[PDB]
């Protein structure tokens, strides 16, 4: 749930 | 380069950078991961190597962001490097480390690598 | 982290970074490659993710290096991507991407990886 | 996977590999660069990760070219490391490393880095 | 190298490898992680490009090791590609890549890199 | 606790 | 005109 | 003679 991915 | 790479990227995953190339080398901006709100924008910071070019080579760059803003803190922090190539189709052609704060034990596996392309479009 | 980030690193290569850790994630500072003139002195400029940690883990960060300053334009811009751990042997242990702006034929082989690891020492 | 992976696949640059996987994890093939001669085949050994899977899981697996045949000698070798994926648009995405050999001043640049996509269309 | 690079390499963490390099460029043997039990002894497979040298180079080489033996399926593989250096300190410098199968979601965060130096002693 | 890491 | 590249 | 090297 990494800022690096989507979402979030 | 630097009026070219000044402005809105996006990669293939719907991410966005929003960058300003300064005159003597320094970007500046906000990467922003995604749902379109504050809570996803971080502040970028990199540097990009402007060169006299008679054969068309890309400008060499890089930039890091720390996963951290007032919404979340992830303990981690990316750099992209890579080149930006103008024209038609501009785009940013990078690899990326992504590497996460371990104990001494868990470092060998600290570090993520991948690759990301953004246009302009 | 921060001040303990703040100060001069090594590498096992000669090489010496001078950072400065700003209160809100900013790394700034100067690498310098050899021989001790200042053609050898490059901007740096990176993110450090600060966290609360009650484990013993490293603090996450990234800087860049375009390798232009007034007495060499090496086409090219260098990425470290790692973790600081403080201590008696603090140490930034890294992996970096150089990647040199070349044409699009060549873009394949453009990207040079490797490891580092600096002390205070 | 085995059965699917077994076949041909074909990069984005020109580049086709013919790979065998066998019961017990192994790849073995050729790679061939370009031209359609003999003088672009090399030897490919491999492994993969054979797993019951239940959510739609990727297929690991790596494989090893080092660049020498009867009419080049390259002094390198390339790994591919990535997973295979079936079905429709079966692809094998990888990111690879090619390391060349080099004398010891020159080690620190001796590996470059890079992806590759391949499919068999 | 060949003769040289047949034996038993042990890395910083306490891994071991026992290859045998034929003639022909092939690399065979067993790689174990920990403990001295059957349960960590994986099968690797790589290459290495022998070459005449006049001037003291690394022989560039690789190999994979997917993990899954009869006591484990880790669903995952790592190659290492790097060189081998003789002598009396001989070793064997590398850079490695680890893909686990993910589900396409999660594919941007499959692969790890890290690097390992392997010696005799 | 992958099989490439200590100990395992 | 490494063997990894086109051509060759 | 790339600046990230020894010397220059």
């Amino acid at each position: 749930c990494h800022p690096q991915g989507p979402p979030c | 380069a630097e009026a070219g790479i000044t402005g809105t990227w996006y990669n293939q995953l719907g991410s966005t950078f929003i960058v300003t190339a300064g005159a003597d080398g320094a970007l500046t901006g906000t990467y922003e991961s995604a749902v379109g709100n504050a809570e996803s924008r971080y502040v970028l910071t990199g540097r990009y190597d402007s060169a006299p070019a008679t054969d068309g080579s890309g400008t060499a760059l890089g930039w890091t962001v720390a996963w951290k803003n007032n919404y979340r803190n992830a303990h981690s922090a990316t750099t992209w490097s890579g080149q930006y190539v103008g024209g038609a189709e501009a785009r940013i052609n990078t690899q990326w480390l992504l590497t996460s704060g371990t104990t001494e034990a868990n470092a060998w596996k600290s570090t993520l690598v991948g690759h990301d392309t953004f246009t302009k479009v």
